[PDB]
């Protein structure tokens, strides 16, 4: 029961958090965004896969 | 676009929405879970049906 403490709500409220940002993330890696002036269009999580592999880990 | 909602004004006219409005409002902790689950079941079977299907002709 979160609703036990403050302090058990709020960590509640945010671990129900990553999840979602985790979920959202999960999903935009497949999307083609960026031009790419130079080549094909790669799926923004190719393209940034520093960023988005370091948020997968974390 | 939003010279439509002057359809609206019927609400005074009709029962019917008013009385919707209302069965709508009373059950409206049950529509935001449904819209929840409906987000999430679709997130789920749309990464399935990429997988399963992303490589093909």
């Amino acid at each position: 029961n979160p609703h036990t403490s403050t302090l058990a709500l709020v960590f509640y409220y945010v671990t129900g958090f990553f999840i979602a940002v985790s979920v959202i993330t999960n999903v935009v890696e497949t999307v083609p965004c960026g031009t790419v002036p130079g080549s094909k269009e790669l799926p923004c999580g190719e393209r940034y896969s520093v960023a988005f592999f370091c948020l997968d880990t974390a | 676009v939003f010279r439509v909602f002057r359809i609206f004004k019927f609400s005074r006219h009709s029962q019917g929405l008013r009385i919707l409005g209302y069965t709508l409002k009373s059950c409206a902790s049950e529509l935001g879970f449904l819209l929840f689950s409906l987000t999430m079941a679709i997130i789920i079977f749309a990464t399935v049906m990429f997988y399963a299907e992303k490589g093909s002709s």
